[PDB]
RNA sequence: UAAGUCAGACGCAAAGCUACAAGGUUUCGCGUCAAAAGGAAAAAAGUCCGCCAGCGAGGCUAAGGUACAUAAA
RNA sequence: AAUAAAUAAGUUUAAUACCUUUUGCAGCAUGGACCAGCGAUUAAAUGCCGGUAAUUAGCAAAGUUAAACUAACGAAAAAUA
């Protein structure tokens, strides 16, 4: 069981009797800590959902689809994840478009260490 | 699965067990193909068994 | 260190001479105090002998943070563990958590943020 | 209640790797391995949990396995396994301890494998790093292996031997006689240490306690002392000769032959000594390798012993040398067995 | 004071010689936390009510017959083996050149405490005569001693 | 069979077979399956080779004193500590604890997946050879306390276990591999003075 | 076939694709 | 242990003064049922396990 | 081509399966989903696998090798490519972030991205404010000391006078 | 049968009449009636606090009888381990044995091809020859 | 981190760590732990003083 | 208890002799103790002869 | 372990009793709950997928889904 | 169930107290208005089974108490003489 010092440190921002009354605050503190364990798990699900929505919106502006892009990347051996792709569509439109054109049309110029073999 | 339609416990919606959707039918078709494919492989193995069995290493057998 | 400038400003060692709880602190000072000073010329190190009940470490940072740490009944190896995290950190509070995106940037867009392709209103 | 009918059949045979729970059994498994192939499988199954202690111990085990195949060329599986242990040593080159390096070099030297020159320098650096702080922690067995192991590899770095000798110098008076004998062997083999203070210190440390030397070490000490110190500045050669005279009958055949040749070089041979040697060498002439047969012939010839009707030693030695060159012993055994197609390994001279 | 000095402030017992008592009813995460390990309800979990030997009413232990035979009074004697008597003589704790009595046996340590007498029993292979006086003896011991030429007297 | 007592039949049968074997020798003395049993092998198929990857991070020197940084017009994507980052000079990133590095040291990151500017883009499949990113180690810190709590209603079950994660902080200094677009060149000194201490 | 396929993959230095001496012959991994 | 004197004592509910009578009726009052004022639960009562 | 071994991978969990089917999985030493084992091709092993064709996936040595080698060749590094996008008219101005006006965006930059608060401990030192509910614990020791001094030494003592002088300072600072 | 649980062999009348008696010596009979090396080891282990030189002398002698039963093979592992443990008790009681007990001890250990340590063997020899063998007269 | 002393003192020699046991002896391996609050022992039971 | 309490111990010559006498006195049966000592002495003498 | 337990529940599949009724009752085979968080069906003790040491803004899947609510043709 | 996880700070998503008792309780089943103090496997004798030591134990002071031990089949032959 938490001590008085621990309980009131956790409950400093609660409302009414939940702030300074031990019996009321102790039950409020334990329920809140239970919410946090569930919250950290759900955070990982929600953020990935947001990345996909932004990627899909950018793809369709050019006439493409999210599912077509993911399949196309794996065929080209490109391993950029969804967090990076989402940021490219929002802040780097030109680089995001270049990735789409390579996947769809494959018209990029290859680079070799020895330019003139 | 539940087929019972009586009682206060609502295992199924009013009207009983609902029919399968198109996706559910496709899901069950692929589960059976995997089962049939496994049996086909075991037939190939039986028709191509070598005379002498291979010996495979295991650390636990080695110790004892 | 921030832009090549160390953030820890001073480190104070408080202990007693005859107390049993300070036994580990005395061993650390005898064996490793001098090599520690040579490694950190930019740190002001102070030692205080008093009649207090337990030894303590006090860290002061250039940003105004104060972090007292109790080293009661600890060995030199355990003491060194606390010092490692104090010296190499900026002294932020124990309740602070870094941004969830794991990145802080002043120049977020090189090519420009996406904008609608049409006449806005 | 009953869902299967019949007697339970054999369990399936499953290939498995070592689990983390049994990481402490790796050293035991290495000891229990009885062949190169088994040791190769033990290492492969434990690949994810290998540490420098395991790599060093495996190379030492090569010596134990190869001993059972004496009188034949090193087997192919041993060579292939050694080619893999070398790569592991390269990865852990800087994480070995002084005691572990000694085991590694001895094992690879016994197999007669030449370690790469770059690896020797890295291994040498480990031994002598930090002003030889770790040398003060190496025990007698570690020191013995370090001296003989590196010498057998052809290591010829003057700086390495200089620092190593300096650290060991104060400990010589307390080492055992067998360890001191090995040090003399290295000193005599290294030209640049012929007339150093370390060389003199080794001789002075061995003289006080010579009764503890084993036959094999005693013969080497006499050989090295004669070469290094032709004139008895220290009472070592004289003391060694006295021991040889007292216990001549007790030493094995190989050591008696080697010591006798040394006496002839010293020009202290007498007809009485030559006469006494002949009956013992003739009886046990078959227990001398080709190298020791050559020593016996030179020693007896220099001593001046002449062929006698009762003991024609020269005739016996000639026949024994022919057998070793031809390798007829394997064929002779196969004749009694009745299977002449038996494989016969040999080490051509 | 050096490190190796011993005073009243640095004494500890040998490891494994002591173990902490279990104090039950002291928290959810303690051993025997809430109910003290007794279960929930019933006669066992309500203090001193039930004897550990009660079987529920069947009373199976008293369904067996009773025997009233009286054992022999000789079970009250101290038993001395002939092989043990010889061992004392060989070691030199008894004088075999004179008559041995129960007083000598008591002083030598062969018999611990006598209230009634000493019973001599067993077989032993002797090579010298022995004359011993005891209160009781079997036939195996008498033959063993007399074979060597001794004499056993019941007093 | 109705009884719940465990059966002793296997024990009774074993005692009979052991007694017979002890006293009566067998007639056969060989088994062909044992005679031709071959050596133990690791597997019946060739091993699958591994795919090489560029080095994650390596030290190249130390920082001598205070410095300043300016903004540039290039960016890249780098893989580090199990996750990817989009970085440009003067950015600060937070990763898991990195072993073998110290504060005020310069490290080199080679797992570069994308490079971009305002006139060109380079895409790695999956990595770009000949590109790298430089960074400075600024902090090894313990993050804010995370309180872990579990309880089961009406079951007398409660667990509390606070913890403090370990992390590392870096500041991006330079991105190499792609030239800035025309007119975007930074024509002044930008970074610190580095003492090179890693020669191979 | 397993022996004839392990050799081909073994005769491929993938670590040499990050050594700056490379051309368009060090990436022709499949068909020589 | 040998030197310890051990002259110490307390009183249980049977040794404290008074407390013979039942203080409250068993049922009807809405209060908790009680049997004596010198019970360990009561202020001024006896010790559950006296010295 | 003889088939010398089989590769068996687990597809379904132990939960909800009959106890006489879990034993077969335990004899093959399969404990996790997607875990694979290699077994000898023997009639006894094939019979056991025929009782649980719905829990596992079965393939031969040749099939297992070819599938994994195809994946290996696909994951090998391939040459990088470049795509150019020309913008003839470019501006030299460096635009700010769209949320620079937000105080919360500024707080993150102040804490980690700027050379701020490097002037020394004395300048930036501040005293934290104790929450009202924790004050009985922060000042417990001081309250005990004052009670200790007055009870033992009295009010006509040098220690008592020092405490009173400190109390005068605290009261005087209340007037602001 | 009827007396014991399923699988427990019935009593042997010959053994039963030996163990059921009005006279003491229970431990000696238990070790003398042991039928295997493992059984004798269990008897000694459960009676460690009451072993005496007479018990050790018989235990070493029994090794002769167990070896005879297991003929057609060399000394087995359990016999070797049992002999090693017995030697520690011989050292402990080396100064309390009589001439007869020492005679039994040597015979048993010799029949198992066990070499007594020279230091212990010297002590046993000294006991027999002490006092010019005047104690040897009181032997059969 | 194998050793924090080796991290805060990059250029010094750190002796090997003492072996920790459940029983809690301070004299294992012929070494004495200076931080122990008890006199040196021989690293086994019963406890005996090692000078 | 007293020896560990005080740092220093000072004794007199007669005290030392008395302390040793009491710490070596037989616990039981003085006569029996002597017998076993004599037997051990004879065995020790025989060992030297051999 | 000389411990606790001797109030059990439902699903699919059988038989007796009831009316080839009951979220009824009595036996029996497997599973789940009891003592089991997470995902799908609306809420969902017993159905379907699957067993939680901790943290992370990495990736692949199961049952089930892929014009809006609501992630994906 | 008045909180949690986040955020461009506008807001968005997740989320039916605790105890006791039950096959099953957000329960329309039981107890608590809140704070401070008090409030429940303790002691003796005996027995059984583990752990740690002494190497019989207590008195007395060359002699006595308590405990423990005390016959089971005298079965081996290893000599390159
Ligand atoms: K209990
Ligand atoms: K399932
Ligand atoms: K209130
Ligand atoms: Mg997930
Ligand atoms: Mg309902
Ligand atoms: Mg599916
Ligand atoms: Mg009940
Ligand atoms: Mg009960
Ligand atoms: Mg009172
Ligand atoms: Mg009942
Ligand atoms: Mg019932
Ligand atoms: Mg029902
Ligand atoms: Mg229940
Ligand atoms: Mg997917
Ligand atoms: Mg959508
Ligand atoms: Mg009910
Ligand atoms: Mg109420």
């Amino acid at each position: 069981t938490f001590s008085r010092e621990q309980v009131f440190t956790f409950a400093k921002n609660f409302t009414g009797r939940a702030r300074n009354v031990y019996k009321v605050a102790l039950r409020r503190v334990e329920r809140g800590l239970q919410h946090s364990y569930v919250g950290r798990k759900e955070k990982k699900r929600t953020i990935r959902s947001l990345w996909i929505q932004r990627i899909n919106a950018g793809c369709r502006e050019h006439g493409f689809a999210y599912s077509a892009l993911i399949n196309g990347l794996n065929q080209e051996n490109i391993q950029l994840n969804r967090k990076v792709l989402s940021e490219l569509a929002m802040h780097e439109p030109d680089s995001f478009k270049a990735v789409l054109d390579q996947v769809r049309f494959m018209k990029g110029q290859e680079i070799y260490a020895n330019v003139e073999p | 699965v539940v087929f019972k339609t009586t009682g206060g416990k609502a295992w199924n919606p009013p009207g009983g067990l609902k029919p399968l959707t198109n996706t559910q039918k496709r899901s069950r078709k692929e589960n059976l193909q995997i089962l049939l494919r496994n049996l086909s492989v075991l037939k190939l193995a039986a028709e191509n068994q070598p005379e002498v069995t291979v010996n495979l290493f295991s650390p636990l057998k080695f110790m004892h | 260190a921030k832009y090549g400038t160390h953030m820890l400003e001073s480190l104070v060692f408080k202990y007693c001479d005859i107390g049993g709880s300070s036994r580990g602190m005395r061993l650390f000072l005898k064996d490793y105090m001098d090599p520690f000073k040579q490694t950190n010329p930019q740190l002001r190190i102070e030692e205080v002998q008093n009649r207090r009940r337990h030894p303590m470490l006090v860290a002061l940072y250039r940003n105004g943070q104060c972090k007292p740490v109790c080293v009661r009944n600890l060995s030199p190896e355990e003491i060194a563990k606390h010092i490692f995290w104090l010296r190499n950190s900026h002294g932020r509070d124990d309740d602070y958590k870094v941004p969830r995106s794991h990145k802080v940037v002043r120049n977020e867009s090189i090519q420009g943020t996406w904008a609608p392709q049409g006449p806005t209103l | 209640t009953i869902f299967n009918t019949g007697v339970p059949g054999p369990r399936p045979e499953v290939a498995q790797k070592l689990s983390t729970e049994y990481q402490g059994h790796i050293l035991r498994m290495i000891s229990l391995a009885e062949s190169a192939s088994e040791l190769d499988e033990v290492l492969w199954s434990s690949k994810k949990h290998l540490r420098p202690v395991h790599i060093a111990r495996s190379c030492l085990k090569l010596e134990y396995l190869r001993t059972k195949e004496k009188g034949r060329e090193v087997s192919e599986p041993i060579k292939n396994l050694a080619s893999e242990l070398e790569n592991y040593v390269e990865l852990y080159s800087t994480k070995f301890t002084i005691g572990q390096v000694s085991q590694l070099v001895r094992g690879l030297s016994s197999i007669r494998r030449n370690i790469q020159p770059d690896l020797l320098l890295k291994l040498a650096a480990v031994v002598v790093a930090d002003d030889g702080r770790q040398v003060q922690l190496a025990n007698e067995m570690d020191c013995r292996d370090l001296f003989f192991g590196f010498f057998s590899q052809g290591f010829d770095n003057e700086l390495f031997w200089k620092r190593l000798s300096e650290s060991v110098l104060p400990r010589l008076p307390y080492f055992n006689a067998d360890v001191v004998s090995t040090v003399l062997r290295v000193v005599s083999g290294l030209r640049f240490l012929h007339n150093t203070e370390f060389a003199h210190a080794t001789m002075t440390a061995l003289v006080p306690k010579v009764g503890d030397l084993s036959p094999a070490r005693l013969a080497d000490a006499f050989f090295s002392a004669s070469l290094l110190d032709p004139t008895d500045v220290s009472g070592l050669n004289a003391k060694l000769e006295e021991r040889f005279l007292r216990e001549f009958t007790s030493f094995p055949i190989k050591d008696t032959v080697t010591m006798f040749q040394t006496v002839t070089v010293r020009r202290h041979s007498t007809p009485e000594l030559a006469a006494q040697v002949a009956p013992l060498v003739a009886a046990q002439a078959h227990q001398l390798p080709v190298r020791h047969l050559r020593r016996a012939l030179e020693g007896m010839v220099t001593a001046g012993w002449k062929d006698t009707a009762e003991i024609p030693l020269y005739a016996i030695l000639a026949k024994q040398a022919a057998r070793l060159v031809l390798g007829k012993q394997s064929a002779a055994t196969s004749a009694i067995l009745g299977k002449h197609v038996d494989n016969q390994g040999y080490q051509r001279t | 004071n050096p490190n190796y000095f011993v005073h009243l402030g640095n004494l500890r017992p040998n490891p494994g010689a002591t173990q902490q008592r279990i104090r039950e009813g002291r928290g959810l995460s303690s051993r025997r936390g809430v109910s003290c390990g007794m279960g929930f309800k019933g006669q066992k979990a309500r203090g001193r009510s039930l004897h550990m030997l009660y079987d529920g009413g069947q009373l199976g232990l008293v369904k067996f017959p009773v025997t009233r035979q009286i054992p022999s009074y000789e079970v009250l004697y101290n038993q001395l083996g002939v092989s043990k008597l010889v061992e004392f003589i060989q070691l030199g704790l008894l004088d075999h050149t004179k008559t041995i009595t129960m007083k000598e046996l008591l002083n030598a340590g062969c018999v611990s405490s006598l209230k009634y007498g000493v019973l001599l029993y067993g077989n032993v292979s002797l090579s010298f005569p022995i004359n011993i006086e005891v209160t009781a003896c079997d036939d195996r011991a008498r033959r063993s001693i007399e074979a060597a030429g001794g004499k056993v007297t019941r007093v | 069979v109705r009884t719940k007592l465990p059966s002793k039949r296997p024990f009774l049968q074993t005692a009979s077979h052991l007694a017979v074997n002890s006293l009566v020798p067998s007639v056969r003395t060989n088994r062909w399956a044992d005679l031709i049993k071959g050596p133990a092998v690791r597997s019946c198929i060739p091993e699958i080779p591994e795919v090489p990857k560029p080095s994650e991070y390596t030290t190249i020197g130390t920082i001598e004193g205070p410095y300043t940084l300016n903004l540039e017009r290039v960016f890249g994507v780098v893989e580090l500590a199990g996750s990817q980052y989009k970085v440009t000079p003067d950015d600060v990133i937070f990763t898991n604890l990195l072993h073998g590095i110290e504060v005020n040291e310069v490290v080199m990151l080679e797992r570069v997946m994308l490079l971009g500017s305002r006139s060109n883009t380079i895409i790695g499949r999956p990595y770009i050879p000949g590109a790298c990113v430089l960074a400075a180690v600024e902090e090894h810190f313990l993050d804010g306390t995370v309180h872990v709590f579990k309880r089961k209603k009406r079951k007398r079950y409660r667990r509390y276990k606070p913890t403090r994660p370990m992390m590392t902080t870096l500041r991006i200094l330079k991105v190499l591999g792609i030239d800035p677009a025309p007119g975007d060149e930074l024509g002044i000194p930008s970074g610190p003075v580095i003492k090179i201490t890693n020669t191979e | 076939x397993x022996x004839x396929x392990x050799x081909x993959x073994x005769x491929x230095x993938x670590x040499x694709x990050r050594x700056x001496x490379x051309x368009x012959x060090x990436x022709x991994x499949x068909x020589x | 242990a040998k030197w310890q004197q051990g002259t110490h004592k307390t009183k249980d509910r049977s040794e404290v003064s008074g407390g013979g009578r039942k203080p409250r009726p068993q049922k009807g009052s809405g209060r908790s049922r009680q049997g004596s004022i010198r019970s360990p639960i009561w202020r001024g009562g006896g010790c559950t396990f006296p010295k | 081509e003889p088939v010398r071994s089989l590769f068996v991978t687990l597809r379904r969990s132990y939960i909800g399966k009959a106890w006489f089917h879990r034993e077969i999985l335990q004899n093959f030493r399969l404990k996790k989903i997607r875990q694979t084992v290699e077994v000898a091709n023997t009639p006894s092993a094939r019979n056991s696998l025929a009782k649980i064709p719905h829990l596992v996936t079965i393939e031969t040595d040749k099939m297992y090798y070819l599938r994994n080698m195809k994946k290996f060749y696909e994951q090998l590094l391939r040459p990088p490519v470049q795509v150019s996008h020309e913008h003839a008219a470019l501006s030299s101005e460096i635009k700010p972030v769209h949320n620079l006006h937000s105080k919360h965006v500024q707080e993150r930059l102040q804490e980690h991205a700027y050379p701020s608060k490097m002037e020394g401990y004395v300048l930036h030192e501040k005293k934290p404010v104790v929450p009202r509910a924790l004050r009985s614990f922060a000042f417990k020791s001081q309250d005990e000391h004052k009670s200790f001094v007055l009870a033992r030494l009295g009010i006509f003592s040098e220690e008592a006078k020092k405490i009173h002088l400190n109390e005068l300072r605290t009261f005087a600072k209340r007037d602001r | 049968g009827t007396i014991f649980n399923t699988g427990v062999p019935g009593p042997r009348p010959e053994v039963a009449q030996k163990l059921s008696t009005e006279y003491q010596g229970h431990i000696l009979r238990m070790i003398s009636l042991a039928e295997s090396a493992s059984e004798l080891d269990e008897v000694l282990w459960s009676s460690k606090k009451h072993l005496r030189p007479v018990h050790i002398a018989r235990s070493c002698l029994k090794l002769e009888y167990l070896r005879t039963k297991e003929k057609g093979r060399e000394v087995s592992e359990p016999i070797k381990n049992l002999a090693s443990e017995l030697e520690n008790y011989v050292e402990l009681y080396s100064t309390k044995f009589t001439i007869g007990q020492v005679s039994q001890l040597v015979r048993g250990l010799s029949s198992i091809r066990r070499n007594i340590q020279p230091d212990l063997l010297l002590k046993l020899a000294a006991v027999v020859v002490a006092d010019d063998g005047r104690q040897v007269q009181l032997a059969n | 981190v194998a050793s924090y002393l080796a991290r805060i003192c990059p250029n010094t020699y750190v002796p090997p760590p003492f072996v920790a046991t459940k029983k809690g002896f301070n004299g294992i391996g012929g070494r004495y732990d200076p931080s122990s609050p008890f006199p040196p022992d021989t690293g086994s039971s019963p406890l005996t003083l090692q000078y | 208890y007293h020896m560990l309490k005080y740092h220093k111990l000072v004794v007199s010559e007669p005290a030392v002799r008395l302390i040793e006498q009491e710490l070596t006195r037989p616990l039981r049966n003085p006569a029996r103790a002597a017998f076993w000592q004599e037997r051990e002495a004879r065995i020790g003498a025989a060992v030297e002869d051999l």
